[PDB]
RNA sequence: AGCAGAGUGGCGCAGCGGAAGCGUGCUGGGCCCAUAACCCAGAGGUCGAUGGAUCGAAACCAUCCUCUGCUACCA
RNA sequence: AGCGUGUGCCUACCCUACGCCGGCAGGCGCGGGUAACCCGUUGAACCCCAUUCGUGAUGGGGAUCGGGGAUUGCAAUUAUUCCCCAUGAACGAGGAAUUCCCAGUAAGUGCGGGUCAUAAGCUUGCGUUGAUUAAGUCCCUGCCCUUUGUACACACCGCCCG
RNA sequence: ACACCAUGG
């Protein structure tokens, strides 16, 4: 963790814990921490094949050497709880067209993965045209 | 009739001494007035004096009820702030807490550049609304070249 | 839009010119009393109340929506 | 260098101490099937700069600067 | 109060009584209805009666925003909908212009149908409290009939002169 | 018992 605090030895954590136990507790009693949306999604949530995402992250976070990360695991599956073995691991989320990356921080916890990955330009605006304005109209 | 002070000044706002008691500690963030009247019920205070006509002590007991609600027997879900994100803890934050929290829920989530961060930053609306036909501040554009 | 001030309890003054105004109405309602005074209205209602107790003066008329009194019923 | 006049909204200007508008222009809207004319809203101000009097000024007084007309035209 | 709808032929879901649990959304349990039979005597809102506030952007108004809790679904992030605490903006009857309307009508007020896994600031119907002003005219915008004039007939949004 | 009423891919 990267600042004074936010899961260090200084206090703070994520609900009332750190990542640490985080990692040593088990779905159920994990989702008694997640926001209400996050349980239900747990609760009904047999996650089907989207098991693939959870494997395919470790097995990468393995081979990776020591003090390096991992390369980028890319997807599709943009609403995925991150959960708190999915911390560290280097994903691509799928745009539309591009997959741009994200580094797993461990405040993105109980977020959406698609909620990093925006799908549209930031709008700037042009100039406004021959119909903008109800006086604007007349060609000879 | 009662003749003496009205106005006081409770943790860093001035409460006007004239309003009824209940109407009169709202003027506290974080404090609405459906919690106010938890307060002063739990307080036991009468509902029909105004600010002016309660002394020293009373007014103690009132703030020591709003900063430690849990304990005075308010439920878990009347506070403001409940497992709070960083700590678990239940609370209502009061009056200089509320612009903190408040700051410190907009720098969380830009830092890591949620799609509400980046939406705060940009200054735009952060819930679903359409933005094409509101808020509309901005100044008129001509035609003309 | 101006500053319509008004008390919320009495001082002596007005104290004086409440136990004092009886005679002077005819009509008493808690609104030529709040504007002829410097009378909150919530505090017209109570001073009144008191009168009344005091048979000085007589209901002639409460509603919800409106109150009335009279002199004495003399006179 | 001198006389006289002026310095205020983009531009022409009004404003005899209780203090910022007019004509036009710009942006937008109204009217008509459209377009001009006509109608209405909005933005735009170091009242040339510096001091002083006055309870108080854009206005009065003093100094300086900048435009315009007319003579002077000046080693 | 009044018009209504209600277990779905693939398709796969209906309206809900009564008991219990939870502040609330909601959850569990166990019956009725293929319907003048059950929801249902459809305990609807405005209105009606009594209490607090007091001319103050105030307790008017409820935008924007923080945190949390449920239901639908394969999936809710750009927050489907819903509930709670909190935040508390413009707005003090609206310039030039311009819309609809004649009696159970205008307006106020809520309730069903459609779409509908979830679900009206819409629309289509229903009742409920219920006015002011008119009984006219051809002025304005248009319409119908006769007479009359025309260089128009793609028909005055026409045609045409320097 | 007559203010102003121009034009048309
Ligand atoms: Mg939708
Ligand atoms: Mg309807
Ligand atoms: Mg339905
Ligand atoms: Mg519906
Ligand atoms: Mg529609
Ligand atoms: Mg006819
Ligand atoms: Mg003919
Ligand atoms: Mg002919
Ligand atoms: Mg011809
Ligand atoms: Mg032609
Ligand atoms: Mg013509
Ligand atoms: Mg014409
Ligand atoms: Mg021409
Ligand atoms: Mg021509």
């Amino acid at each position: 963790v990267e600042q004074k605090k936010k899961r260090t030895f200084r206090k703070f954590t994520y609900r009332g814990v750190d990542l640490d136990q985080l990692l040593d507790m088990s779905y159920e009693q994990l989702m008694q921490l997640y926001s209400a949306r996050q349980r239900r999604r747990l609760s009904r949530g047999l996650r089907r094949k989207q098991h693939s995402l959870l494997k395919r992250l470790r097995k990468a976070k393995k081979e990776a050497p020591p003090m390096e990360k991992p390369e980028v695991v890319k997807t599709h599956l943009r609403d995925m709880i991150i959960l708190p073995e999915m911390v560290g691991s280097m994903v691509g989320v799928y745009n539309g067209k591009t997959f741009n990356q994200v580094e797993i921080k461990p405040e993105m916890i109980g977020h959406y993965l698609g909620e990093f990955s925006i799908t549209y330009k930031p709008v700037k605006h042009g100039r406004p045209g021959i119909g903008a304005t109800h006086s604007s109209r007349f060609i000879p | 009739p009662e003749k003496f002070q009205h106005i006081l000044r409770v943790l860093n706002t001035n409460i006007d001494g004239r309003r009824k008691i209940a109407f009169a500690i709202t003027a506290i963030k974080g404090v609405g007035r459906r919690y106010a009247h938890v307060v002063l019920r739990k307080a036991d205070i009468d509902l029909t004096k105004r600010a002016g006509e309660l002394t020293e002590d009373e007014v103690e007991r009132v703030i020591t009820i709003m900063q430690n609600p849990r304990q005075y027997k308010i439920p878990d879900w009347f506070l403001n702030r409940q497992k709070d994100v960083k700590d678990g803890k239940y609370s209502q934050v009061l009056a200089n807490g509320l612009d903190n929290k408040l700051r410190e829920d907009l720098e969380r989530l830009k830092k890591i550049r949620a799609h509400r961060g980046l939406r705060h930053f940009w200054g735009l609306r952060v819930r679903g609304q359409h933005t094409k036909t509101t808020g509309r501040r901005g100044r008129t554009v001509g035609v003309s070249k | 839009r101006d500053k319509l001030n008004n008390l919320v309890l009495f001082d002596k003054a007005t104290y004086d010119k409440l136990c004092k105004e009886v005679p002077n109405y005819k009509l008493i309602t808690p609104a030529v009393v709040s504007e002829r005074l410097k009378i909150r209205g919530s505090l017209a209602r109570a001073a009144l109340q008191e009168l009344l107790s005091k048979g000085l003066i007589k209901l002639v008329s409460k509603h919800r929506a409106q109150v009335i009194y009279t002199r004495n019923t003399k006179g």
